[PDB]
DNA sequence: ATCACCCTAACCCTAACCCTAACCCTAACCCTAACCCTAACCCTAACCCTAACCCTAACCCTAACCCTAACCCTAACCCTAACCCTAACCCTAACCCTAACCCTAACCCTAACCCTAACCCTAACCCTAACCCTAACCCTAAGAT
DNA sequence: ATCTTAGGGTTAGGGTTAGGGTTAGGGTTAGGGTTAGGGTTAGGGTTAGGGTTAGGGTTAGGGTTAGGGTTAGGGTTAGGGTTAGGGTTAGGGTTAGGGTTAGGGTTAGGGTTAGGGTTAGGGTTAGGGTTAGGGTTAGGGTGAT
């Protein structure tokens, strides 16, 4: 497998024949499929790593789509790249400004 | 049907958003906005249905009209 | 007796430590089949696209609350006015 | 019926790395499966983009390295950027 | 040297038919030249991804139309689905 | 007629805008009628604009059609607006509006 | 000598009835080259490159101070504060 | 034939009277004394978005000259699409 | 409420500079002929939605009270607009020269073309833990002595 | 604070459903080899961007007086919040009908390929018109008498 050949858990295969399939341009360079095979390997894995922290420090041994949010939301990058995103059944962080605290 | 969007309906959603104080009039506009929102979305799903020569507009097709408004929705197939 | 803003900021909590939806599924579900007669009839919805509606609905309100609530406190209020719906609406690219 | 593509066999074992005493819900894979979609065509969107401005014919891993420069953040993007030549280069040792 | 394309022959026409006395600056046919080419992508783009939604190979006028009726307003919209049609069969019969 | 724009009633060319269809990666293939609707929709939005423009034109007593004369044309209609909701015109100005609150007692 | 407001006034009508740019081109060719070089050296700018770059700051910076205003007037005020900078650029997203 | 010279602090060339031009245009009437550093600050935040984008795209182009299309290509990425200086 | 002066606006024409209407030549659109695979029919399986019943029970709704936020006015400084003058430095059209882009020539291999082969992952089924759902508890502040 | 009051988080027990560990085989990726062109080489033109001279007059910086917008006070009113019990209506629970979506087989035809042909339109040079910029023009409304 050319995922094998690249240390990589996300199919380098699938990803070449989407890029082409996907008509995104007339060719598809051989090391394209596998850099972001790569990008969206190493993403995965930067979400899923605090996405498991949330549901660790929530009782829970299975990520439920509120723990992605939690990760996402309490990143800074998370946050900005899935800015304009909607994670469902995510909810929203517990944020009560200060001023509607009480006197 | 919207007034079956309820003032206690909307009140637990001005609190998920952090409010502590709700205004009378709010309820009204609250219905305004949440009307076109949905037409917005809605009207761009069923050109998607139409579209595909469907009868039944799939949950692609809201996703799609959500991406559309740039109000990307993650979990539905997208 | 709780005194004014002691069970609202009880509720405050009690709904963004959760993710239930804070609409019922029934009412909605008629909202929207009856918005989308108007622009054709003799429509179907698949369950999984009215809940994808739903989802949308709830996350944008709720996201529109907090921009809300940040117009109601920069006019020094603590309460929520039309007028701070319009203004962030406006800013956001929706309105003017 | 029809055939319907996944990346949760993927998903899956990704997780087993960075969590082996840890699960994912039915929801939360499909917004995996969202996100990785998304993703994708956001980057490959981007690349054909780039080939087309400078009026080149093919995608090559350039194109998804300054695609992923300008649409990932710079921390993000410098991992990814890592992470990225690196399977390029692994690629390139093993036939 | 290499040649560079423009809609500035059409935008010339197009002007002369509404306005025959008024004329265009060398900047105002610039941002003419933006505006058709911004159009351009967004219908066109619009148009890749309905083909793709439907697993179709082709982009026909009725991906245009769509995409034309999802990007415009009814009103601009109803009238450019009107205009489009209407060279379309005057294509058709010759 | 020999120009597919002729064969369409259309000033906007019709061969042009099927080639950049195919060379621009949007699809495997572009339909007949595809450039012919598209050239049509782009001509009627540009002939749209240019009446709006050539009015503002005329308002401040000018011949040639400026920048700023497109600007206020496409604020001042609703759609026009809109659609060009978040693009700049390079030179266009802002529409004059000056709040009611910021007027002299 | 005209009354606080006077002049202000006719500023604005001055200001929003032109398209002339209201930054002096040199300046801001400075400011762009330090930026763009402190980031990466040796970089040479077309004249339109920094035309265009200066033509989006200002149509940005003019309707960011149209919301300003909006955020001033809304906190029943006229003259415009960073925290209405800021509230619009929050509501905006920037944060 | 040479060096150059030292560049720095030209976010000060964006003057308080450039500044007060901006907020007529943009129909301001009073403006505070504050705003001015604050608008340096926001102003040199977003030129940094789009010159970091537009030299991502002269680096992939494997060009020393930015040109005018780089800092299209980047606003419309920023979102913020600008027409008349070609694309 | 009556005059004085500062402003934009508008006349004048002179003023350069930009537009456009000429030129012609270069290339991209058009014609036409084989060319195949998509998309068009056709039917028909098997899907998923709607229609319409039930039983409370969570939830909506009116009206029980007073708490305190919004609002107004008045009056407290003090911040920001308006005026002036000095000398910068931005703008001006020059001047240059070479680094930096790119034409366009030559050749190699990187990519796509076919197929057949192993090999991965969909679609299924099944069980069993993880989480759900209840009760009674400690903890924790909530409101007022 | 110190007095009673609510309630929501806390543990624990035993329920239900869905992770996720299983199955076979469909269809996808992979490794044979042929073939064509896109992009990589070296190059020269040649533009164009950077920096250099040159001048001046616009435009900025910096302190001035004081005008009025900002924000403080308290005091008027009532808007929404809390509490409550009457009771609508949403929520599963679980049936069947049959229009809807669509799998897959045949057949045609629309869109692709091809090079020579020819027209449009890119670039070019060039006169004159619209616009530009410098002069006064009265009218106009501002803001002190
Ligand atoms: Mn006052
Ligand atoms: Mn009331
Ligand atoms: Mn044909
Ligand atoms: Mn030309």
């Amino acid at each position: 497998t050319r995922s094998s050949r690249a240390g990589l858990q996300f199919p380098v295969g699938r990803v070449h024949r989407l890029l082409r399939k996907g008509n995104y341009s007339e060719r598809v360079g051989a090391g394209a499929p596998v850099y972001l095979a790569a990008v969206l390997e190493y993403l995965t894995a930067e979400i899923l790593e605090l996405a498991g922290n949330a549901a660790r420090d929530n009782k829970k041994t299975r990520i439920i789509p509120r723990h992605l949010q939690l990760a996402i939301r309490n990143d800074e990058e998370l946050n900005k790249l899935l800015g304009r995103v909607t994670i469902a059944q995510g909810g929203v962080l517990p944020n009560i400004q200060a001023v509607l605290l009480p006197k | 049907n919207i007034q079956g969007i309820t003032k206690p309906a909307i009140r637990r959603l001005a609190r998920r958003g952090g409010v502590k104080r709700i205004s009378g009039l709010i309820y009204e506009e609250t219905r305004g906005v949440l009307k076109v929102f949905l037409e917005n979305v809605i009207r761009d799903a069923v050109t998607y249905t139409e579209h595909a020569k469907r009868k039944t507009v799939t949950a692609m097709d809201v996703v799609y009209a959500l991406k559309r408004q740039g109000r990307t929705l993650y979990g539905f197939g997208g | 007796r709780y005194r004014p803003g002691t069970v609202a900021l009880r509720e405050i909590r009690r709904y963004q430590k959760s993710t239930e939806l804070l609409i019922r599924k029934l009412p909605f579900q008629r909202l929207v089949r009856e918005i989308a007669q108007d622009f054709k009839t003799d429509l179907r919805f698949q369950s999984s696209a009215v809940m994808a509606l739903q989802e949308a609905c709830e996350a944008y309100l709720v996201g529109l609350f907090e921009d809300t609530n940040l117009c109601a406190i920069h006019a020094k209020r603590v309460t929520i006015m039309p007028k701070d719906i319009q203004l962030a609406r406006r800013i956001r690219g929706e309105r003017a | 019926r029809s055939r319907k593509e996944s990346y949760s066999v993927y998903v899956y074992k990704v997780l087993k790395q960075v969590h082996p005493d840890t699960g994912i819900s039915s929801k939360a894979m499909g917004i995996m499966n969202s996100f990785v979609n998304d993703i994708f065509e956001r980057i490959a969107g981007e690349a054909s983009r780039l080939a087309h401005y400078n009026k080149r014919s093919t995608i090559t891993s350039r194109e998804i390295q300054t695609a992923v420069r300008l649409l990932l953040p710079g921390e993000l993007a410098k991992h990814a950027v890592s992470e990225g030549t690196k399977a390029v280069t692994k690629y390139t040792s093993a036939k």
